[PDB]
């Protein structure tokens, strides 16, 4: 079960391969590669991105509220007189 | 030993003519064999075998056959 000699029992399968020296290292990396990457990105965009956008909104508001708190209070001095 | 009998000789005649056009006599083979030397064998084998790209084919319970990169790496020595 841990040696290539005996791992599983398969039947009726064929495989075809070519030598590394008989083929290009970057085949269709301009017409077929980029579109596949775009498919990958698009297929998982809405599953991740939006949550991290919420994080950014929480981060900005926080900082804004923190600084907003340190501003002096005109309502604590109107009557101080 | 292959040429014993009349069938092997006629087959040799027919096959040899189609390729060479002439029946190369046996005495000519021995002359060419004598030219063979250890230096000659090494040069020719290095010419046609060393660091080449083999073709492979396996029909069997073959899960342990090394991948093509393992075989291609075994086509040459690093000690050499
Ligand atoms: C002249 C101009 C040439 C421009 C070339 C641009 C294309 C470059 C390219 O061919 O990339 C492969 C890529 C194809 O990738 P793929 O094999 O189909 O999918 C798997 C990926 O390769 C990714 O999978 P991978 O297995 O092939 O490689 C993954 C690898 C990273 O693989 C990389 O590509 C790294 C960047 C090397 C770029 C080399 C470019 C050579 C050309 O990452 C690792 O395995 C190691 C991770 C270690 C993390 C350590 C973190 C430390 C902190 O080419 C493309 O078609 C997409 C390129 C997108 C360009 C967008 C441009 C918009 C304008
Ligand atoms: C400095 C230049 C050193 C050049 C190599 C000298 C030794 C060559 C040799 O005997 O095999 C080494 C063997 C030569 O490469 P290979 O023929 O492609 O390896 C085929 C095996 O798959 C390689 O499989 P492996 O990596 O597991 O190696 C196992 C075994 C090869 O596996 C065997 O089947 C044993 C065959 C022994 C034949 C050599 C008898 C020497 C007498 O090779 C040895 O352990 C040789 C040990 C010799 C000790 C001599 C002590 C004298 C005192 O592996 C290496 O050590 C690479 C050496 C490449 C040059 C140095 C590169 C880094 C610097």
């Amino acid at each position: 079960g841990r040696e290539f000699g005996n791992l599983t029992r398969m039947r009726h399968v064929i495989s075809y391969s070519l030598s590394p020296f008989e083929q290009r290292a970057y085949p269709h990396v301009f017409t077929k590669g980029i579109p596949n990457v775009l498919r990958r990105i698009r297929e998982s965009f809405f599953r991740v991105v939006p949550q991290f956008v919420v994080f950014y909104l929480i981060y900005t508001w926080g900082t804004e509220e923190f600084e907003r708190s340190k501003r002096k209070n005109p309502a604590a001095y109107e009557n101080d007189k | 030993s292959h040429l014993d009998g009349t069938t092997p000789v006629c087959e040799d005649i027919g096959r040899s003519l189609l390729t060479y056009g002439r029946r190369i006599p046996l005495a000519e083979w021995e002359s060419r064999i004598a030219e063979v030397d250890a230096s000659v064998v090494r040069e020719i084998c290095s010419k046609y075998i060393y660091d080449q790209c083999p073709a492979v084919a396996g029909y069997g319970p073959i899960e342990q056959l090394p991948d093509y990169n393992r075989i291609r790496s075994g086509m040459f020595w690093l000690r050499f």
